DNA sequence: TTAAGCAATTCGTAATCATGGTCATAG
DNA sequence: CTATGACCATGATTACGAATTGC
């Protein structure tokens, strides 16, 4: 270990108050940070723990710190015969133990991860807490700060060097450390989780650790002690499944009239509120009997059950609801008054956490593997949720109807087991949203509290393709004219394509939907799949990720992610994928046809290797489906006959051991004839020299011009103008850009050179 | 104005039969001296040399040296609309970015077919010129049963080639085995060895170069230390057909 | 051998010679000697007592796809 | 240190053509006496008995008796690499765990070697009761072959009932039913029947199928029937021995 | 000792079933 | 030297698991 640095503040503070670094070898010094040296490990290790047993700080951050950085400390001192390390905690005579646990559930799936023992600290590995909130495409330190900010064995030269180097290395070991401090303070990370700490009675260390379970049964035993109640112990293994939500059927297609949407807002906590559904007063089939007082003393569900009126019992899990639903309400009404567009996403992702805890114990009722299950009230909720929705349905097609006055009798196309998006009829938004309003609070009176239905948004035009697939233009009001798309389910949320094929299909969906244009899109797919088959198309754009899951449903049958990973390198038999991360690959040109999993890469591979890429793979199983999918329902089936002849105007067009010994035959440049001699031009194709001359030249004219801008952003990037770029980030497209630009330019280069000098050299 | 009148279609039929399961997209040079054809495999791993001599033809003519990027399977396909005993005749136009096969049915009918050409920038590869210690001559049927043999043994084959013969061998979970071939018209085997070599190849790529079987009733092998393997099917008076493949090193 | 190695691995990365991981050791040789910083004659004579070697004639990252 | 030299090697070939698809892995028996083996199927529906005995081989010899555990697909597919006209030789290392296939083509020119990797089997083994039987039918096997093809469109079972005059095969489905009836004549194209008790036993086409596989091997074939016990269905290897079928019926 | 639920759509691989090109031998 | 179906080889249909998203 050869340089560890530090960052400190206390909290409230706009910025830090300490700044430290320690190194192996003598440095130079940095401004605005403190620098000492050591000439062995012993002293630099000591010195660090000393450092932290005065600073005495609260709590200890980082980006993977959990499951590299702390064992390797204690490891490495182990080694080494230093007896005063691993005793970094607050109790005095007590060391440090590294030992392993696992959680897994059907949410985030299952992690395994190491723990290193801390008694009175905190520890908040930033790594974890966007690996449990967040649904990203790469989970590395360049790319979540990209997508929120905007940003081994050189190492090993830069510290055998000179101390100028070496200062060169604590600038950016500095700079890594100080990135996971900006990201906690800028999320509101660390106010979130003191305020669920403080709404839901658990410690702060089960916010790290747990699950949502710990939560809800410390909530209902913090209610249970007010009237003197006990709970029991049920454990079965186990039940069966009950039946879960109603989808209604579409009239799939292409809309141009406005659909409104009407939803209800907190549906099954307000179900379990306004019925009186609890385990303290289910009734069982036979306690009712002999009295027989049925009115106004108990109801009955549709899956069967009775259950007792609320002028006999209230309920605990009605009021442990009400608290957790005012407190998302101060959330909202507190969102309400922001300007700042990702502060205003984060209190969403606030008021996101509140309402997914005020369904997660709904959920708590029905899992037959848990603590306490009662299938009995699951079973009443959705059984409520489909007759509510059923009778939405049926009271709006019914009530606006030509002979009741109105203009046009409305038609539901879709609802989705909490909304409903009715068809009204006339095509002026504001008379869509005056109806929708009316329908909305017209349909609410027909419940009990707090049951209601709302507006949420017009549509206009729509585009509906299959069940949880479909696309539309959002209005909020009318003069706020529109506000953005909306993509559910579609191939541009989803994380198991390329990026070529969603950014394909966004850009259809902008030329198809914003500007009404489908003779623009035909060209933009056309150019897309004319630029895929001449070879000019980004590695970026072709890279495929896949989640490694546990390891026995992959051993169940062969893929290729599963094969690439269990495939060690040569290289590297310490560095490969473990069980839970993201494997990305990408697919090369072969002739086994039987297996896509024997065709799959390592990008870098690809790069240092020089492998070719199988454009029909690209072409025919990740770009044509989707394609197919969306152009379609405006036409009849000679759209799909037009795609697949704008392919075909378009598919003629094709860019090209034993290859060492080559023979590099010359060919005329205008009619692509091999000849004996290096001149360029043919002798029948000769007349016309100037123009092709001409043609080409404004060929090279561009790629010069590409390479000056890519190959000074590195610069800018990187900080200096005066030294070296070393950047090999692979979440970068501006690398292996950089590249490429390199060759092209030294074969069109090398081509002009066939037609003479344009004058001498040397007078 | 190119045009070629082959009175043994067949041939045109069989050499499709050998390309198009190994090349997807190939370009033909047609020029006065005939048609000829060199493209590397999908794999870039071997390499197919086809040569009609213009002679072979019964009646040859090419004005301009024109040369289209073909869809082998396209004009695969096509070809399977042949008799085995129609006249075929390959006709272009320096103009036309379309080839045109017209089969001639021996005794009241005309096939004409127009094939769609296409631009391709195909990688294209000089071979070296050079010298081989071994040459086999050999039954073509005879390699081509060594080949699916032993590929039911193991992927890859060695090929030991002596003083007095040559030898084929593969291995892999149902154990091992090799096959002989001794010294002794085009039943016999004879062997050129200036060199004792030693060679491994793929059979999955020999199983392809054997789809040329038909095109002649024996096939000489040529290796060499360290350089890729070859093998080559004559088209009597045509031409050939040369496939070269890359060793595993 | 491998004490000449660690000579001009120390050559590669004094910064008042100039930025070089584009080009050949002894061009920047000369480079410096031209606008005559201070090279040193000893990266010299080890630059001429060889063949064109690759392990000597060459920058520290002339791998690497930078 | 086991060899057997075989100048038909087809028989070899017609031999596991016929025992792949119905066993995986079997034991063969090999002595002075010759090749034996006999193995259920996978199913435990039947029993095949072979019988390659060394007078039949043009070239016998066998040092230590031996028990070859052999993967018949592995040996299937290692014997097509045989011309149907090529010499073949069986010769195994009493010591070593594996079995050598060499193949001489008649003109000698080319010769073929295999080695075969073995491998230890506990495979469970049965005897067979020696009875005796109220029905024997000879017929050629082609017929029987097309009799089982043809039912098996009708139906999944054969019911084989055999009288005094002749035999029948029916069977029913889906699409109706139907039977074949066969009566005995008066050298590879008659039918012989022995019957001295009307039998009626039910069996089913699929494993019928299987021997029928077998019908390279013989110009005729022999079915041995009797109340409740298994049917024997027998191909005889000219000169080599033979290929019995035990197949239990439905009850 | 540890883990909130169900509905639905998409894609890849192996296995099942249809159909033609050679071929091998009886007429 | 020539019909016939048995034999090998290649392509169309179905089934089921894995992955991921919408409520
Ligand atoms: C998202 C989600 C919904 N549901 C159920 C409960 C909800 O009552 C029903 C409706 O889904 P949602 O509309 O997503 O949530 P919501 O209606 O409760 O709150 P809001 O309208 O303010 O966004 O779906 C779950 O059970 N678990 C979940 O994770
Ligand atoms: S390649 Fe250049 S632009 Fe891209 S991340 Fe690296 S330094 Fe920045
Ligand atoms: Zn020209």
């Amino acid at each position: 270990v050869i340089q560890i640095c530090s960052l400190g503040l206390r909290w409230g503070e706009p910025e830090p108050f300490l700044r430290l670094a320690l190194t192996l070898r003598p440095c130079a010094p940095i401004l605005g940070a403190k620098v000492q040296s050591y000439e062995k490990e012993e002293d630099l290790l000591q010195a660090w723990s000393t450092f932290i047993r005065i600073m005495d700080p609260d709590v200890i951050t980082g980006y993977n710190i959990q499951n590299f950085d702390l064992p390797y400390l204690i490891s490495r001192a182990q080694t080494l015969k230093v007896q005063t390390f691993p005793f970094l905690g607050r109790v005095a005579g007590l060391c440090s133990n590294i030992r392993d646990s696992s959680f897994q559930s059907k949410q985030t799936g299952r992690r395994d991860t190491k723990v290193v023992s801390m008694v009175g600290r905190v520890q908040m590995d930033m790594l974890q807490v966007l690996l449990r909130e967040y649904k990203l495409r790469s989970y590395t330190l360049n790319a979540v700060s990209f997508h929120f900010l905007g940003e081994h064995s050189i190492i090993t030269d830069l510290q055998n060097g000179n101390d100028q180097t070496r200062r060169r290395l604590a600038v950016y070991c500095l700079k890594d450390a100080y990135l996971p401090l900006r990201l906690l303070e800028r999320l509101m990370v660390l106010v979130n989780a003191v305020e669920m700490a403080r709404v839901t009675g658990v410690p702060l260390s089960y916010l790290l650790s747990r699950g949502q379970q710990v939560k809800v049964v410390s909530q209902l035993l913090r209610q249970a002690m007010h009237e003197g109640l006990l709970m029991p112990v049920v454990k079965s293994e186990g039940g069966e499944d009950y039946t879960g939500a109603t989808v209604i059927e579409p009239l799939k297609g292409y809309y141009d009239v406005p659909i409104a949407t009407l939803d209800f807002s907190s549906l099954y906590p307000s179900i379990m509120m306004a019925h009186n559904l609890c385990y303290t007063t289910l009734l069982r089939p036979g306690t009712a009997q002999k009295l027989g007082l049925t009115e106004d003393q108990f109801i009955r569900t549709p899956t069967g059950d009775e259950f007792v009126k609320t002028s006999v019992r209230k309920g605990l899990l009605p009021q442990i609801l009400e608290n957790l639903l005012s407190a998302r309400k101060r959330a909202k009404a507190e969102l309400a008054k922001e300007t700042d567009p990702l502060r205003r996403q984060v209190l969403d992702g606030r008021q996101l956490a509140l309402k997914v805890s005020a369904n997660s114990v709904y959920g708590f009722t029905g899992a037959q593997v848990g603590k306490l299950p009662c299938l009995e009230i699951s079973q009443s909720v959705t059984g409520f949720g489909r007759q509510m929705i059923e009778k939405t349905k049926q009271l709006v097609e019914s009530k606006y109807t030509v002979e009741n006055g109105y203009s046009t009798s409305a038609k539901v196309v879709y609802g989705d087991t909490d909304s409903v998006m009715c068809r009204f009829g006339v095509s002026s938004v504001a008379e869509a949203m005056a109806l929708g309003r009316e329908a909305a609070d017209w349909v609410s009176g027909h419940f009990p509290s707090p049951i209601r239905l709302e507006f949420e948004k017009v549509y206009f035009p729509y585009l509906l393709i299959s069940k949880k697939r479909y696309a539309g233009l959002l209005f909020s009001s009318r003069p706020d004219a529109h506000d953005r798309m909306d993509c559910k389910g579609l191939e541009a949320v989803r994380r198991d394509n390329c990026p070529l094929v969603a950014n394909l299909v966004t850009a259809s969906l902008r030329r198809l939907l914003i500007d009404r244009d489908p003779e623009g899109a035909v060209a933009h797919a056309q150019d897309v799949i004319s630029d895929l088959l001449c070879n000019r198309i980004d590695i970026s754009q072709l890279v495929i990720t896949k989640e490694l899951t546990r390891a026995a449903s992959d051993y169940a049958g062969k893929q290729a992610h599963v094969e690439l990973a269990e495939r060690m390198r040569k290289r590297d038999p310490g560095s490969a994928p473990s069980l839970g991360d993201r494997v990305p690959y990408v697919i090369i040109s072969a002739a086994k046809g039987v297996a896509a999993y024997m065709k799959s890469e390592d990008p870098l591979f690809v790069l240092e290797h020089s492998l070719p890429i199988d454009t029909q793979y690209y072409l025919e199983q990740q770009l044509a489906k989707p394609l197919l999918r969306i152009f379609e329902p405006i036409l009849g089936e000679g759209r799909a006959e037009a795609v697949l002849l704008r392919g075909d105007h378009t598919r003629c067009k094709t860019v090209l051991g034993l290859l060492a010994f080559a023979k590099r035959r010359n060919c005329c440049i205008g009619c692509r004839t091999v000849l004996s001699h290096q001149g360029a031009v043919c002798e029948f194709c000769q007349p016309r020299e100037s123009e092709l001359y001409q043609k080409e030249v404004s060929h090279l004219n561009a790629l010069e011009e590409r390479f000056s801008r890519l190959w000074t952003q590195c610069q800018r990037c990187q900080g200096s103008l005066h030294e070296d770029v070393i950047c090999t980030s692979r979440d970068c497209p501006i690398f292996y850009m950089r590249k490429k630009v390199r060759k092209d330019l030294e074969d069109q280069e090398q081509l002009l050179r066939r037609f003479g000098p344009p004058g001498p050299e040397a007078w | 104005m190119f045009e070629a009148r082959l009175v043994q279609g067949s041939i045109l039929k069989k050499v499709l039969e050998a390309l198009k399961d190994l090349i997807n997209e190939a370009c033909w040079d047609i020029s006065s001296s005939g048609v000829n054809l060199q493209s590397m495999d999908s794999s870039h791993v071997s390499l197919v040399q086809l040569t009609l001599r213009s002679e072979g033809f019964d009646t040859y003519r090419c004005d301009r040296n024109l040369a289209m990027g073909v869809n082998l399977t396209s004009m695969s396909k096509i070809l399977k609309c042949a008799g085995n005993e129609d006249i075929i005749t390959l006709r272009a136009e320096d103009n036309a970015d379309t080839l045109a096969l017209v089969f001639e049915a021996p005794n009241e009918k005309v096939s004409d077919y127009e094939m769609k050409l296409m631009d391709l920038d195909v990688e294209q590869l000089g071979i070296p010129e050079q010298e081989y210690s071994c040459v086999v001559k050999m039954p073509s049927g005879e390699f081509a049963r060594i080949c699916r043999d032993l590929s039911h043994i193991g992927d890859a084959v060695v090929i030991s080639c002596a003083k007095d013969g040559v030898k084929f061998s593969a291995s892999g979970e149902l154990g091992n085995g090799n096959i002989k071939l001794s010294q002794t018209e085009e039943e016999a085997v004879t062997i050129e060895m200036n060199e004792p070599v030693q060679l491994t190849f793929a059979l999955r790529y020999l199983n392809f170069f054997t789809k040329a079987t038909p095109l002649s009733s024996t096939v000489t092998l040529s290796m060499s230390a360290d350089v890729p393997l070859v093998v080559e099917y004559k088209i009597a008076d045509m031409g050939h057909l040369k496939y070269y493949l890359a060793p595993k090193i | 051998e491998e004490a000449e190695l660690e000579l001009l691995r120390q050559f590669d990365l004094a910064w008042q010679y100039g930025p070089c991981t584009g080009i050949t050791r002894l061009q920047r040789w000369c480079r410096a000697k031209q606008m005559g910083l201070e090279p040193p004659p000893e990266v010299w004579q080890v630059l001429k007592t060889h063949p064109g070697d690759p392990r000597f004639q060459c920058s520290l990252w002339h791998l690497y796809p930078l």
